[PDB]
């Protein structure tokens, strides 16, 4: 099961359920497509990134690595993942 | 191995993983259960290069250790429109702004 | 409350930096000052002597970010069994997405720079928040 997350630009990210319920904002708001009028496909590319790293990564033994951010999106990623809370 | 995707067509991007022993074919099927379109009206593609439905994604270039949760490697798709195939066409992202002073 | 022991009892322990940090060990001494020790590069091992029933945290040798030692946050040295000394791995938490941003964002702006940023004030706040060794003993107190 998916759910649709669809950028400020009209880009639509396709995730699986439970690796978008990361975010408890996106719990809400599905609680299946989620507009982000915010949030351009730059950052929430990213995001979807970072949530399937955060899933794989958890409860791991396997070492761990450095979740990478580019200069050029790291303030509009932190204003993301602040109003995601992730 | 798993190995992790972005399968883009337009402005569509489907995030998945698969094994890298898993065969293109076996990805259509995937995308097939999302987008509802069936795999011969699917073209799948690494970079402008047409795969072929038997092969590995590992035997195409997608491996574990470059087709990461963080970074995953892109899979190019393009749909048949009735009769003859559309060409691929994935729409870049938006772009960053210019880094502030302070950075 | 978080405080070492005073054992006598000897422990040879490996930290094992398997993180992409400069790591900065630190003992908590017998009043739960925290007290630093050489830190270690990227990569690298060192064997070192400690004692049972001391306590260890580490942490990213330049912003005191949180890293974890055998995925928890605290590493107290053992008995050796049959002379083999303690592993202790050192690793990257999955820190959550804000942290990781503010890490970078932090890494990029000097401190006097924070209000110049475009954000609500709570995410200056937040980026002036440092980690703290300090702060960090009395939330795990
Ligand atoms: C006065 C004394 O020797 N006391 C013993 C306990 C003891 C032992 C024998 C007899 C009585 C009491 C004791 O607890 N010592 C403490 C001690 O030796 N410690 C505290 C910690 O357990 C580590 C150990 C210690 O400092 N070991 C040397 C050491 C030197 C470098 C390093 C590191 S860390 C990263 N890289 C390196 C090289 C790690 C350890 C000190 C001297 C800091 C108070």
């Amino acid at each position: 099961m998916y759910v649709k997350l669809i950028s400020s630009d009209g880009h639509e990210f396709i995730v699986k359920r439970e690796h978008a319920l990361t975010s408890g904002t996106i719990k809400a708001m599905l609680s299946n497509e989620v507009n982000f009028r915010e949030i351009p496909s730059h950052v929430l590319s990213k995001v979807c990134m970072y949530f399937t790293y955060k899933v794989r990564y958890t409860n791991s033994s396997t070492e761990i690595p450095e979740f990478p951010i580019a200069p050029e999106i790291a303030l509009e990623l932190l204003m993301a993942a602040n109003f995601l809370d992730c | 191995m798993d190995v992790f995707l972005m399968i883009r067509r337009h402005k569509t991007t489907i995030f998945t993983d698969a094994k890298e022993s898993s065969t293109v074919f076996e990805l259509k099927r995937i995308v097939e259960g999302i987008l509802k379109r069936p795999p011969d009206e699917q073209r799948l593609y690494k970079d402008d290069q047409l795969l072929d439905d038997g092969k590995t994604l590992g035997e195409c270039g997608f491996t574990s250790q470059t087709a990461r949760p963080q970074a995953p490697a892109t899979v190019g798709l393009a749909f048949r429109a009735d009769d003859t195939f559309e060409a691929l066409c994935i729409e870049p992202f938006s772009s960053p702004p210019e880094l502030p002073d302070v950075m | 409350v978080l405080r070492s022991v005073n054992s006598r009892e000897p422990s040879q322990v490996i930290f094992c930096n398997r993180s992409p940090r400069v790591v900065l060990p630190v003992w908590l001494n017998f009043d739960g000052e925290p007290q630093p020790y050489p830190t270690l590069p990227p990569g690298t091992g060192r064997r070192i002597h400690s004692y049972r029933g001391h306590l260890w945290l580490f942490r990213d040798a330049g912003t005191h970010d949180g890293l974890l030692v055998n995925q928890t946050e605290l590493f107290v040295p053992s008995l050796n069994v049959d002379g083999q000394p303690i592993f202790a791995n050192i690793t990257l938490p999955v820190y959550t997405l804000k942290e990781r941003c503010l890490q970078v964002v932090r890494s990029l702006v000097k401190p006097e720079n924070y209000r110049r940023l475009d954000i609500v004030r709570s995410l200056y706040e937040d980026l002036e928040d440092h980690p703290n060794v300090q702060k960090d003993l009395e939330r795990l107190t």
